[PDB]
């Protein structure tokens, strides 16, 4: 029984506010575009092991079933775009996806190791930052001890944190810059 | 004589009132010159808004209307009438769009559209002033009417046509008439033969006092225009004598080269000398010198000696008042949709391919077998909108008849194998006509053909069975299908036929975003096309099935007569035309008309050009290239496009 | 030809004899790889793009910005980080409003892209500039062995702005493997996804997992010896995945694992040892005894 | 303050259709541009562009049927080798090739139309207004 | 202006009649042949280019000639000298600016015969002095009489 | 007497249905469905629509794009399911309409401001007078007989009697415009 | 002699094939003994009365009457309400183009109104119809409107005393017209 008051009748529109500009209005505004035909839930790998059905994130998505926003669902797609390239509709499936998942990170359904890959790379600039046994690896390989990245520089690592304060991800993320660890 | 002009603001209930401000737009045009009359009104087009512009041009003696509204578009023709019922010419007049291109699209910045409707009012009352009055030019109708197109849609306009006493000419591209019609068994919802409604129509075509007949033949070349087209038909070599031909084929028999069946799909083997199906009109024989190896064993058999190599084709000239365009269609190619495997998979098909397969006369009988192994299948999957309502191989459109002719393929094999076990998979099922939805409940509770709502993701062969997997979700159980088949056939949509790019350009056509001809008006005007004495019947103007067909047929004929029975018929005069005494024969003009209009020519010892009126169709792109203003398109004069332009900013 | 190497974060910090087979066989090839000092993650668009959009363009142009200022294009050896920069790229050109969000915020660390950066894959770098010819005249060791061609998702896909052809059927890669004397056997469900992608590995492992099972039994059925993929996540998805399958499931296969660029420097005659070839899960010594 | 000046030649058969359609589907655009009616864009010459600039147009754009879809067959073949030097001849005379804008829009195409208003209208926007006529009303 | 119609204006007006001036434009005048099918321009010469036909119309061998946009009474003396019409005479009545209508004519013909495929770039690619071919003696009179700075 | 915030759009309503004698699709009730679902939006922007529907008939010529259309542009949303009942809140006067939304296999119960029931198309009432005065016979869904529906779709087994537009069945605007042009033919 | 073996025998009796095959024969046996005793007829040539005759006035009607009137055809156009144009009258706009629907109607209603071969009786219907193809005599009853149709300004200040409210049928039932009335604006 789903009635009115359980739907939130402009999560459409917020998906497309939260796409635009990036990936873009008129990518995300074609989940507008969907017919509902199946294409995207047939060709999903990832469907065919579990409960995940792409067409119904798309259908959650235009009736309001916020509780999309809280699905474990909408993380089991790999970004494989196969639904994306043969949607008869044009609707760009994966970035809708995408975008979802900003909604779904906002209101904090995002895993623990997906905020500590977040909060690597705002700590060492990467996700997988360098480690003793790199730099002894790299030696014996007769590559440069430790590489050219911004793990071992501090102008870029700063430059990465300016524009990590000024986007909000770290509020996004809940990291503490005191502390230097996240929050919950 | 000096301008006096009447200047008339709708509001369109509120489509223009709401966003313009017509009332001010009205005080705004009192100022300029010439205006003697201004009044807004709710609706100009209505009864009240006639009759006061009608009252007007007759109580304030005026000679230019203008009509700040919607588009010329929908409504010039009625403001045109409606100036010329109070003796004012209809050309005189000049419309002012303020809603399709004003009001409608500056809805929330009033101000600046009303700034913007005043302006658009002065630059119609800038050409208003420079207007002049013109007449429309009257030429006969040859009483004679052509058909392009030998399906059961021109067949139909040929017939009514030629029932009403009016010579027509069917020129038909293929050694036999009877278009793709001839090539279905049966056809939805009656399930009637093909051949029951179609073949008595080929037969009364062929000896019908009032139409000629071309088989085996195009038409390469038309000039003119409406009531007078000069048309060129190329009656291609057949290389028999039709006249002798008793059409027997013993020939057939004795050929030995084997060429594919074009009428079946590639799915028959022909010869080089043939009769595209048994029931084929003309019922005689061809020689495909392309593949004919010169042996003569078909001259040894053929009594009536018949035979010839030495034929040549003929160009025959004809003059016709009319043309109707039946040209109809070509199936989709899926190869494009790779996941569905056809051209890769033996045992995927197109609907098209298994109505030959299906069809008594077809090459296997009237047996539907698999192409792998020749064995009959006992699982069979539909797969519905292949080629149509997608985006990825640029058909947005639904091509009409795939839901129909899916089911009606599905009941006729249950009647052949009641065993077989059918399943369609589709998104909606179109059975939206007569005995449709009937047609559709039938299906399921007689046939027990099975429906899944899921359009299909991809098809899998097996490569040592040849049985094909259908990946699909059964979106009305939120469950992935991956159900097994004998055989996929995919219901092809419907694509123009390969030479409709040939007769757009000899026509001077247009065509609709789906790529089939362009009616002059959806609604009003169905077979009718822009170009005067042009209308369409069939599946080339789109998407559509034999009922809507014949039905379009019999319309285009109605509408192609209306020409013929009135014997002459008007021309609009927004034409170009010489100044003789600025023209200093320079040649600029010449070459520049598709149609061949401007002509050099000697008058008064000096080369000057001249304009043959009647090719003019008045695009205006002579004048507009003439270096010495010699050249002008009346209603479109240089002078009252520069006034226009001046308009925009200021008062002329 | 001249390009700025982008490493990402696998190749360089974990499986790093992909960067040094690379170095080699990129310059065998005559290939300029310059280092673009300071680049950071692409940023993965399985955890930025999910979490936040506006964040995962800004850093992406941000290292575009670094090959810009170097006044040269980007290549890379991961699926992942071509993704991410191409699309990335693609976007800042055709969306004015992104590329005016994004300059916006560039502008606080001095920064501004300006278009001129082009992202290339090595592979079909390799195939559409270099030439598969060019790959068997400098090989020393051919590879006669049965190859399990993993493409992955963020190579050819999105097509509509890739534009490297057929994402169905292709051959580009099948292609290079079988220059170094190689052959790519054709196996069930080929062009599926390897299942680590957009975060899956990391949120959802067994169902990653599932799928990368599916794969390299695909390919072992098929007579393959070894995979050969373009994407260190898709590396580490079969070579990690595969002790994780053995762990969870108890399914073993010692199935080998290998970059492309790992599979070009054998070919080119280059030491297994300098391919760091050990630190892989699954030992790729039954791979070089067959070689 | 200030709002571009934009005139418009639009063909009868496309671009005044697709302009209309526009409005039909309420496809807002920004209210500079005045569109004058033509039959074919084949009748466009220099001397209209060059009469607008004249005037004070800030911008001038021009619409045809897509090459190959001319009501008139060739009109706009004729319109596009003319558009081109045009383009030329007003960067000689030191207005912005950008100040003119010719498209190729069908009767059906309002949404491109309306997007080839916004962009246009911006184009112009940021160029800023043509100073021609207040040099030649020195 | 030719010394013949500055006295027949001159003289008009002593009689008080009105002057009437020559109406065509100078091909009408000018003795060199014209091809009956129409004006076709294959390519684009500047003057110095090859080696004019002397009874072929300049326009037609692909010398930009001003004569079809410039108004009679001269009596041609420059195509029948061997030189293009420079336009010194200016328009004619029905034309404002000359250069324009100019330009119009000649990117019209320009490669008529090859109407569909011929390149649009290769006429502005040819001509490097656009103003100085087509306002000779009329740019102040123009539409755009001036370069914007 | 006031504006509807939130509208549903009740499809096949008196078609497609036995219980009701009409076993038949109306053909134009998808279709002016989502045109009037468009023109509210173009009047009223914030105005919900909801269309409960089976199949979205949008076959002809331009209708498969209005369709999509509807959905892209408008953002008039779609439900698959045939409604079960309509019941109104004697409070307010509002309506809830009680629906399977198909695609997700779970029960809908949204309520609404007004309600419209997309009728289908059924013989004038004058009809049986107009029969009986030409002689002409009536098909299963009571609309007039055409001679065949292929070989002659506006003659009549009666001679010199023909049919043209909505009378011979549910049909558009352009399809009885051909129909009568196609009488006038053969007339 | 025609006998039918396919609606009436092979249609009906698909799962009874023998007893399908002996109702054929018997169905030919009685054809064959009908055919005996057949006589040569002559067919009657009949004239065909230049005039055709329109029984409603929508869009498929009106389409009907202006092709039949230009083709130069005497037209009767017979209408049943006070005015023409149908239920394409009461529509606002119409898909999938959504022009305005009576805007595009109107001036084929003036058309055939003014229309020199077509004579439209409004307000009218056809009572009794006799004869055959070619000859039939029709007899149109032009109902009393009770007002004199030439000093009909059509101003409607009549109504505004009149005290009996009457559902406006137009409107469907929801406006109210007068006993005296204008069925719509652009009538
Ligand atoms: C698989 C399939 C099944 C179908 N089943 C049904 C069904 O069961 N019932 C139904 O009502 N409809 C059905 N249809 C739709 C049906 O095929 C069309 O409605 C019908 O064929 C329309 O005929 P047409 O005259 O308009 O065009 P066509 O049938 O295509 O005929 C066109 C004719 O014009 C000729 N021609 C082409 N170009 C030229 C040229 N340049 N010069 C001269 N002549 C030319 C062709 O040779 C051909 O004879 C089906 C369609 C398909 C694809
Ligand atoms: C709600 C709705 C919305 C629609 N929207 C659209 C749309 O947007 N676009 C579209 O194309 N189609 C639409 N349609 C379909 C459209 O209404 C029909 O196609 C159209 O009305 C058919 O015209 P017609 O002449 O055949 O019948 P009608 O329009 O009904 O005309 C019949 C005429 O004959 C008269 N008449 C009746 N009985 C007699 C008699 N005994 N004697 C004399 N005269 C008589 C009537 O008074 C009437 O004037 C819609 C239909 C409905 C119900
Ligand atoms: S493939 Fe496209 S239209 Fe179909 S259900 Fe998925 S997103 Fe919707
Ligand atoms: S991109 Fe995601 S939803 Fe789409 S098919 Fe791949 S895993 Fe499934
Ligand atoms: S004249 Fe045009 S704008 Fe005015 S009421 Fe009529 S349709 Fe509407
Ligand atoms: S043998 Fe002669 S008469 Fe017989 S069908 Fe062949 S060509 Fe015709
Ligand atoms: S001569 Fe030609 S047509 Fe006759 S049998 Fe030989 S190949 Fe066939
Ligand atoms: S008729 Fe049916 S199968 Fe064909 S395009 Fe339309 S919805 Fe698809
Ligand atoms: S282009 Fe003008 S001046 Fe030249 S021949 Fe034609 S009409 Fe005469
Ligand atoms: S105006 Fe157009 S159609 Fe008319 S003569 Fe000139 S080029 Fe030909
Ligand atoms: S040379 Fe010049 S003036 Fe003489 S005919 Fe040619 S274009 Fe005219
Ligand atoms: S340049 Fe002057 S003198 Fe010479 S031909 Fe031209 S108008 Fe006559
Ligand atoms: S046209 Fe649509 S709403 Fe109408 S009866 Fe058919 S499926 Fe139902
Ligand atoms: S008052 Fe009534 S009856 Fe009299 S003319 Fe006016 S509308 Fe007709
Ligand atoms: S008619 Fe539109 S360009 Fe010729
Ligand atoms: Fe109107």
């Amino acid at each position: 029984m789903i009635y009115s008051s359980d739907l939130n009748k402009n999560l459409a529109s917020q998906i497309i506010e939260a796409g635009t500009p990036i990936p873009g209005d008129d990518v995300v505004s074609s989940l507008k575009a969907c017919y509902q035909c199946g294409t995207c839930t047939g060709s999903c790998p990832s469907g065919r092991r579990t409960s995940y059905r792409t067409r119904k994130v798309i259908r959650k998505a235009l009736l309001g079933m916020d509780d999309v926003l809280d699905s474990d669902d909408i993380w089991k797609c790999t970004t494989c775009y196969t639904c994306y390239e043969r949607c008869p509709r044009d609707v760009k499936v994966t970035e809708i996806i995408k975008t979802i998942r900003n909604l779904a990170a906002q209101k904090g359904n995002m895993a623990k190791a997906h905020k500590m890959t977040a909060m690597y790379v705002l700590k060492y600039g990467h996700a997988v930052p360098a480690n003793k046994n790199t730099a002894e690896l790299r030696k014996s390989i007769g590559l440069s001890e430790k590489a050219p990245i911004a793990q071992f520089s501090e102008k870029d690592l700063n430059e990465m944190n300016t524009l990590i304060k000024e986007l909000g991800f770290d509020e996004l993320i809940g990291f503490d810059w005191e502390k230097g660890a996240l929050k919950e | 004589e000096e301008p006096r002009i009447g200047v008339y603001v709708c509001h369109c209930g509120v489509n223009i009132g709401g966003t313009v401000d017509c009332p001010d737009v009205t005080e705004f045009a009192k100022t300029l010159k010439n205006v003697v009359v201004a009044r807004d009104y709710k609706y100009m087009c209505a009864d009240p808004g006639q009759e006061m512009i009608k009252k007007d041009i007759k109580e304030h003696n005026l000679n230019r209307v203008v009509v700040a509204a919607c588009s010329p578009r929908l409504h010039e023709p009625t403001f045109r009438r409606c100036v010329a019922e109070a003796g004012l010419n209809p050309f005189l007049f000049e419309f002012a769009n303020i809603r399709e291109h004003c009001s409608w699209v500056h809805m929330h910045e009033k101000e600046k559209a009303t700034e913007k409707a005043k302006d658009l009012v002065r630059m119609a009352v800038a050409k208003a002033r420079l207007l002049e009055p013109l007449e429309f030019i009257k030429v006969g109708v040859t009483q004679r009417a052509l058909v392009i197109g030998g399906g059961v849609a021109g067949i139909q306009t040929a017939l009514d046509l030629g029932d009403m006493g009016f010579e027509t000419i069917l020129v038909e591209k293929t050694p036999s008439v009877g278009g793709r019609m001839a090539q279905l068994d049966k056809t939805f919802p009656t399930n009637d033969c093909s051949i029951c409604i179609l073949a008595p129509k080929m037969v009364d075509v062929a000896k019908h006092p009032n139409v000629k007949l071309y088989a085996y033949s195009e038409v390469v070349d038309v000039q003119g225009y409406v009531g007078n087209f000069k048309v060129k038909i190329m009656k291609k070599a057949r290389y028999i004598d039709e006249t002798k031909c008793t059409g027997c084929g013993q020939c057939s028999e004795v050929c030995p080269i084997d060429v594919p069946n074009e009428f079946d799909m590639g799915i028959g083997m022909r010869k080089a000398i043939y009769k595209p199906f048994p029931q084929a009109v003309p019922a005689k024989y061809t020689i495909d010198k392309e593949h004919c190896i010169e042996c003569g064993l078909c001259a040894k058999v053929c009594g009536p000696n018949a035979i010839d190599f030495d034929q040549e084709p003929e160009i025959i000239e004809a003059e016709v008042g009319t043309i109707i365009c039946a040209i109809g269609y070509d199936a989709f190619d899926p190869t494009v949709r790779e996941e569905y495997g056809y051209g890769v998979y033996d045992n995927v098909v197109t609907a098209l391919e298994l109505e030959r397969m299906i069809n008594a006369s077809g090459p296997t009988g009237g047996k539907v077998i698999r192409l792998s192994d020749g064995q009959k299948p006992k699982r069979i999957a539909f797969i519905q909108c292949v080629g149509s309502r997608d985006a990825k191989v640029g058909n947005k459109y639904c091509s009409n008849v795939c839901c129909m002719y899916a089911m009606k393929n599905s009941q006729l094999i249950k009647e052949k194998s009641p065993d077989t076990e059918i399943d369609i998979y589709y998104m909606d099922i179109r059975a939206f006509s007569k005995g449709y939805e009937e047609f559709y409940e039938r299906s399921a509770k007689q046939y027990g053909i099975k429906f899944m709502r899921g359009r299909p993701s991809q098809v899998i062969e097996d490569p040592e069975t040849g049985n094909l997997v259908v990946r699909a979700e059964d979106t009305l159980l939120g469950e992935i299908l991956e159900k097994e088949y004998d055989l996929v056939v995919l219901s092809v949509g419907m694509v123009p036929t390969k030479s409709a790019d040939e007769v757009q350009k000899i026509l001077g056509i247009s065509r609709t975003p789906d790529q089939f001809f362009m009616e002059a008006h959806p609604k009003l005007r169905p077979v009718d096309t822009a170009t005067d004495g042009v209308y369409l019947a069939g599946a080339c103007q789109g998407p559509k099935d034999i009922p809507a067909s014949v039905a379009q047929g019999s319309a285009a004929a109605s509408r192609a007569a209306i020409p013929l029975a009135k014997g002459e018929v008007e021309v609009e005069p927004i034409i170009a035309s010489v100044d003789a005494e600025i023209c200093g024969g320079c040649g600029v003009c010449v070459k520049q008309c598709p149609y061949g209009a401007p002509r050099l020519v000697e008058k008064d010892g000096k080369v000057v050009a001249e304009v043959i009126s009647a090719l003019c169709k008045g695009c205006g792109t002579c004048p507009a290239g003439c270096p010495s203003g010699a050249l002008e398109q009346d209603h479109f004069k240089t002078i009252q496009l520069f006034k226009q332009i001046e308009g925009m900013f200021r008062d002329t | 030809m001249k390009y700025a190497f982008f490493l990402g974060c696998i190749m360089p910090n974990r499986y790093a004899g992909v960067e040094a087979a690379t170095r080699t066989v990129m310059e065998k090839l005559g290939v300029e790889l310059v280092d673009m000092t300071g680049a950071s993650c692409c940023p993965a668009p399985g955890v930025f793009g999910s979490f936040d959009q506006k964040t995962w363009l800004t850093l992406a142009a941000r290292n575009l910005c670094i090959a810009e200022e170097m006044g040269v294009d980007i290549v890379t050896v991961c699926n992942g980080c071509y993704g991410s920069l191409f699309e990335a790229a693609h976007l800042l050109h055709d969306n004015k409003e992104a590329l005016n969000f994004v300059n916006e915020k560039l502008d606080k660390v001095g920064k501004e892209y300006k278009g001129n950066v082009k992202v290339r894959h090595f592979a079909e770098l390799i195939y559409n500039d270099i030439g598969v010819d060019k790959i068997a005249e400098k090989v020393e060791r051919p590879l006669n062995i049965n190859v399990g061609v993993h493409y992955g998702c963020h190579f050819l896909k999105p097509t509509d702005v890739k534009h490297l052809g057929s994402a169905e059927r292709p051959v580009m890669l099948d292609e290079i493997v079988e220059a170094t004397g190689a052959k790519s056997v054709p196996y069930a469900d080929k062009m599926m996804c390897c299942g680590a992608g957009g975060g899956v590995r990391a949120r959802e492992l067994e169902l990653s997992l599932d799928m990368t099972n599916e794969k390299i039994e695909n390919m072992i059925k098929a007579g393959a010896d070894c995979t050969v993929n373009v994407c260190p996540f898709c590396h580490l998805q079969f070579d990690r995945g595969q002790i994780e399958i053995k762990e969870k499931f108890g399914k073993e296969y010692n199935f080998p694992v290998l970059h492309l660029s790992q599979l070009l420097g054998l070919a080119m005659g280059m030491d297994p040892k300098d391919l760091a070839l050990s630190v892989h899960q699954i030992s790729v010594d039954p791979l070089l005894k067959k070689i | 303050e200030w709002e571009p000046k934009i005139i418009g030649f639009c063909c009868n058969w496309c671009t005044y259709g697709g302009a209309d359609t526009a409005g039909v589907g309420r496809m807002q655009y920004p209210p500079s541009i005045r569109i004058i009616r033509v039959m074919c864009s084949g009748r466009i010459e220099p001397s209209l562009i060059l009469k607008a600039f004249k005037e004070g147009a800030d911008g001038v754009f021009v619409g045809g049927c897509h090459l190959g879809d001319c009501h008139y067959d060739s009109g706009n073949y004729k319109w596009q080798r003319r558009v081109m030097m045009l383009y030329e001849l007003l960067e000689e005379l030191g207005i912005e090739k950008e100040r003119l804008n010719h498209e190729w829009i069908s009767a059906s195409e309002g949404e491109k139309f309306q997007n080839t208003m916004k962009d246009f209208y911006n184009k112009i926007e940021a160029l800023g207004p043509c100073k021609l006529k207040e040099e030649l009303d020195k | 202006p030719n010394p013949e119609m500055i006295a027949e204006v001159v003289k008009a007006l002593l009689e008080g009649k009105e002057p009437e001036l020559p109406k065509k434009n100078l091909c009408e005048e000018c003795a060199r042949k014209k091809s009956e099918e129409g004006v076709a321009i294959e390519t684009i010469k500047r003057n110095y280019e090859g080696n004019p036909d002397p009874e072929k119309c300049l326009l037609e061998q692909g010398y930009i000639c001003l004569g079809i946009a410039t108004r009679e009474g001269c009596g041609a003396p420059c195509p029948s000298s061997g030189v293009p019409c420079s336009g010194c005479s200016g328009p004619t009545d029905a034309v404002v600016d000359q250069g324009a209508k100019m330009i119009s004519a000649l990117c019209s013909d320009f490669g008529i015969d090859n109407d569909r495929d011929v390149d649009p770039m290769i006429l502005p690619k040819s001509i490097k002095d656009k103003i100085g071919s087509f306002y000779k003696f009329t740019l102040p009179s123009a539409f755009v009489p001036i370069r914007l700075k």
